[PDB]
């Protein structure tokens, strides 16, 4: 068939009127990014030769290709260290939650660790770190931070953002109760404080309901860390064709060297080898090139996690869709085998209703307009709220301001203004 | 055919027509002699990198000598999951990484491998009805360093084969 | 070991140009590593059979430099443009990021030029001198809860002020820096207290 681009609305636009949205929906989004990928070694001494000294020898003529090779892995290997040390060790200090865990009715208990102690390890990491399945000159090369220690790191920054908000990130920890954290995210997105204070069980209640159904769907739905199955299978298909190419032919007598040399003298054997070294040295440039672009994709991605945990996790974002789709409120970060995963808690508003406006109340031959929200009107009176929650006001002289007569405003609507 | 490696006791239970196993990717596994026709697992003895840890010789000319990915069974004297390493006297303490080796391990100047520290440990005074407030602040200037370009080169391929 | 980038690329591109002009010296498989020997000592057919190997393997290493020097200009590419990015919201304004321009809250930066580069010099702010206070959503007053407009209510003990949040600078709980929006019986925290009145 055809693709459908979409399901086709028509929004219902027209001049003095809007839609106000009168409840809130507390939203947390999962977003994986790979940090680093597997650190392989490879000798091209062992890899093409295989333990003969005549192969050596002939491979002397061929210059210094085996030094960029070792140098150019080696170089990947260190930007994978340089890459998780950016995302993951944002913080100085090791914060550690309180022993009481009093939030206001918010439940962290599924992104803290546990007391069981899976190498201290919290519920969520541990369904990620169970939904990821993972001899010739090569050698894997052990990560500088273990998983434990990512997991320390994750946890102190989990720690920090709800004991402290964004304070800790931008020096000493300053700590804070998570309500007013709350309000002031809220603050953050334009919506005022009492909003959260009245519906503080409510949001609570939302939130811990967003983090269940984020574990049910890591539990369940299968391929949601498709990204760094993708980049493993990579690594694990580049190294399957390293291999292979090892056992190749490379227009000789046979792919094997030892035969080779006990099926002719030096002098034409001589010959075979170095056809067979030729073969291999481009097999490797070949697997060296595609590792080093690999690696220039994975940094990326890995700028761009460390970019996402400075301005969404030790802090509140107002970029549009960067850390979750809808008004940012805060992002939590877990580790992954090879990654990093953001719950990000986002804002969105939900259960909008339409209302009659006007640019500017007319009131004494004098233009009124709104310090913050809009004007607007139910059908027989006049309020004013603020544009991402409905809390209608009475029009007064302290939420509005005077700036001119009634003779220029296009659209203006004559009504009272109340003077207190 | 002609291999090089060490020789075990397997548990893999082979057919009686076939000879030897390959493993993935087409490499040698197993081998059955054929005079008693037990199956032998053939896995090459082992091969690693040798590193050097050291302060510079500024400091000191002492050394320490890691080999990874090598039980050192066969070759101070600490296992670590990088590998072996020799000439490096292993503490129980915890410093900022130095050196770093691998694995969760560090080393620094005598030569001493340790466990990495990954910062001080505070724990936030966190209350529902208590908060922390600045009552004075510093200008920090800090300073960052970008690339932005290199080196422009042209290379004229016809006179830089031959001449 | 302040400016270990640039001299890093430095040493990268001299590293890089001193590995091909000894990759020139470089035999591949051939009698001799120059040419006129080789048309001296050899018959015209063995000549050119050993000068077209040293052909291959002489462009083999310019194909890897070339393609190395791509992958740096690729790194290079996405530095300058992170640069760049840092100069436009940093230096040509004011940037709201958390740590895109330094630790601490950003005041302003003074980019400074470099052989092969750029330095920025980051004013930030960074809090210090922390005291604690004792908090509370919000103001019990005539059967009515106050919320602060730009501020927070602190207590030193006995007595309750507004202070803004990253420096502390008590004030009167006036009605023109609080605002009322319900009742004292749906806010958990709220504090009785009086609410001055201008
Ligand atoms: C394949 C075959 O004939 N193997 C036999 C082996 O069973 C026997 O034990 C040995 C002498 O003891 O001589 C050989
Ligand atoms: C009222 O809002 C609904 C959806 O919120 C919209 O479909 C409709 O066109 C609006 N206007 C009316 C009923 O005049
Ligand atoms: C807002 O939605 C929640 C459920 O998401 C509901 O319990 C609540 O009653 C709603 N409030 C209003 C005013 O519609
Ligand atoms: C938080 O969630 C866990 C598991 O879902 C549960 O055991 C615990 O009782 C919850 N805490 C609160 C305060 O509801
Ligand atoms: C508009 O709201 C006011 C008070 O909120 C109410 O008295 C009036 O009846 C409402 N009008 C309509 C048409 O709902
Ligand atoms: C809205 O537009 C209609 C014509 O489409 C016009 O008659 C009306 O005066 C306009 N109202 C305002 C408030 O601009
Ligand atoms: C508003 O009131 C003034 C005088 O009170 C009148 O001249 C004007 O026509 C009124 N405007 C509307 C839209 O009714
Ligand atoms: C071979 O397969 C049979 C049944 O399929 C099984 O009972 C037996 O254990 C297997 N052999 C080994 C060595 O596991
Ligand atoms: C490093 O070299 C300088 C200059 O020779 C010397 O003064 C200093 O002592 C050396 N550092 C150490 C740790 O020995
Ligand atoms: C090294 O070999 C010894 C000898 O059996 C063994 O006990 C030890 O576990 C080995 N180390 C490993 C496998 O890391
Ligand atoms: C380090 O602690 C372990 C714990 O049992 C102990 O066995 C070991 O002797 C200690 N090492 C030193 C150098 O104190
Ligand atoms: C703040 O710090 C400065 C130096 O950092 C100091 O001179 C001053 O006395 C401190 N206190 C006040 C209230 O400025
Ligand atoms: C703040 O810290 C001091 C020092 O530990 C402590 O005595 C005090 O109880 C804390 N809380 C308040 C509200 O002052
Ligand atoms: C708290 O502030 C009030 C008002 O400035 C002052 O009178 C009092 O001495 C301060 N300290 C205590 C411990 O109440
Ligand atoms: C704060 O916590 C204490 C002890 O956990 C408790 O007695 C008090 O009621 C709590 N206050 C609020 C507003 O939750
Ligand atoms: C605040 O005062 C009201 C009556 O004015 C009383 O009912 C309530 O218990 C008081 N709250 C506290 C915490 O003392």
């Amino acid at each position: 068939y055809t693709m459908s681009l979409g399901a086709e609305n028509s929004v219902a636009y027209s001049n003095n009127s809007i839609a106000i949205p009168t409840n809130f929906t507390i939203s947390v989004t999962t977003e994986i990014l790979p940090v680093s990928m597997t650190k392989t070694s490879v000798d091209c001494t062992m890899y093409i030769c295989g333990d003969s000294t005549e192969c050596s020898n002939l491979l002397l003529q061929y210059g210094s290709f085996c030094t960029q090779l070792n140098r150019a892995l080696t170089g990947i290997a260190v930007e994978q260290d340089k890459n998780t040390q950016e995302v993951f060790a944002q913080v100085k200090q090791i914060y550690k939650t309180p022993p009481i865990k009093d939030f206001g009715g918010f439940n962290f208990s599924q992104i803290l660790p546990d007391p069981s102690k899976p190498s201290k390890r919290s519920f969520i990491e541990d369904l990620l770190f169970n939904k990821v399945t993972l001899f010739n000159g090569l050698t894997v090369l052990p990560p500088l931070l273990t998983d434990e220690m990512i997991a320390q790191y994750t946890s102190a920054l989990l720690a920090g953002t709800i004991t402290s908000g964004w304070t800790f990130g931008a020096g000493a920890a300053l700590q804070i109760p998570f309500p007013m954290q709350m309000a002031y995210r809220f603050n953050g997105i334009g919506v005022t404080q009492n909003v959260l204070y009245e519906n503080q069980k409510l949001i609570a209640n939302q939130f811990n309901s967003a983090i269940g159904k984020i574990q049910d769907s890591l539990s369940s739905t299968a391929s949601a860390l498709g990204k760094l199955q993708d980049v493993v299978n990579q690594n694990a298909q580049a190294l399957n064709t390293l291999v292979k190419q090892l056992s190749s032919n490379f227009g000789a007598i046979s792919s094997v060297l030892n035969d080779i040399l006990s099926r002719l003298d030096p002098p034409e054997a001589e010959v075979q080898i170095d056809r067979l070294i030729t073969g291999r040295l481009q097999s490797l440039q070949t697997y060296v090139t595609q590792q080093l672009i690999r690696a220039a994709e994975i940094r990326a991605s890995a700028n761009l996690a460390a970019t996402k945990m400075s301005e969404c996790v030790l802090g509140q974002s107002k970029r549009v869709d960067f850390c979750g789709k809808g008004y940012h409120l805060m992002s939590f970060p877990q580790s992954a085998p090879h990654g990093v995963v953001f719950l990000h808690v986002t804002y969105v508003p939900a259960q909008e209703k339409n209302f009659t406006t006007a640019p500017a109340i007319c009131h004494d031959g004098k233009a009124h307009f709104p310090r913050e929200g809009v004007f607007v009107s139910n059908g027989t009176h006049w309020f004013v709220t603020q544009r991402n929650f409905y809390e209608p006001q009475i029009i007064t002289t302290d939420n509005t301001f005077v700036s001119g007569n009634c003779d220029v405003v296009i659209g203006i609507v004559n009504n009272t203004v109340y003077d207190p | 055919l002609t291999g090089t490696g060490v020789l075990t006791e397997s548990n893999k239970k082979f057919l009686p027509f076939q000879q030897f196993g390959r493993d993935i990717a087409d490499t040698t596994d197993a081998v059955r002699d054929p005079q008693t026709l037990e199956i032998l697992d053939i896995t090459p003895c082992s091969f690693g990198g040798v590193s050097v840890i050291t302060p510079g010789t500024n400091t000191s000319n002492q050394v320490a000598v890691l080999y990874q990915d090598v039980n050192c069974t066969e070759v101070n004297v600490f296992q670590t999951r990088a590998g072996c390493l020799i000439g490096a006297e292993h503490v129980n303490n915890s410093y900022e990484c130095d050196i770093p080796i691998g694995a969760g391990i560090c080393a620094s100047y005598s030569i001493i491998a340790y466990t990495m520290s990954l910062g001080a440990e505070n724990s936030v005074a966190y209350s529902n009805n208590s908060i922390a407030i600045p009552t004075n602040f510093t200008i920090s200037v800090t300073t960052e360093i970008l690339p932005v370009s290199m080196t422009k080169t042209s290379v004229d391929c016809t006179m830089y084969i031959c001449g």
